[PDB]
């Protein structure tokens, strides 16, 4: 994904 | 002379899933598709002998 994304962010808040 | 309590205090649990999933696909179709079946040879006779 693109860096500035939400989706990326999205994916980084996931598998805690 | 002695009651219980109304309810039990029990443990909480707090639960944590996690599901990932990837798909990944290629599809290719190339050449030339030339046809298989064609007519062949015809021979005909035909006589009036009377």
């Amino acid at each position: 994904l693109p860096k500035g994304s939400t989706t990326r962010d999205a994916v980084d808040r996931t598998l805690g | 002379l002695a009651t219980p309590s109304p309810f039990d205090m029990e443990k909480m649990v707090w639960l944590d899933v996690n599901i990932l999933e990837i798909r990944k696909s290629v599809l290719e179709n190339f050449g030339v598709d030339w046809s298989k079946q064609i007519p062949g040879p015809f021979a005909a006779f035909g006589k009036d002998f009377v």
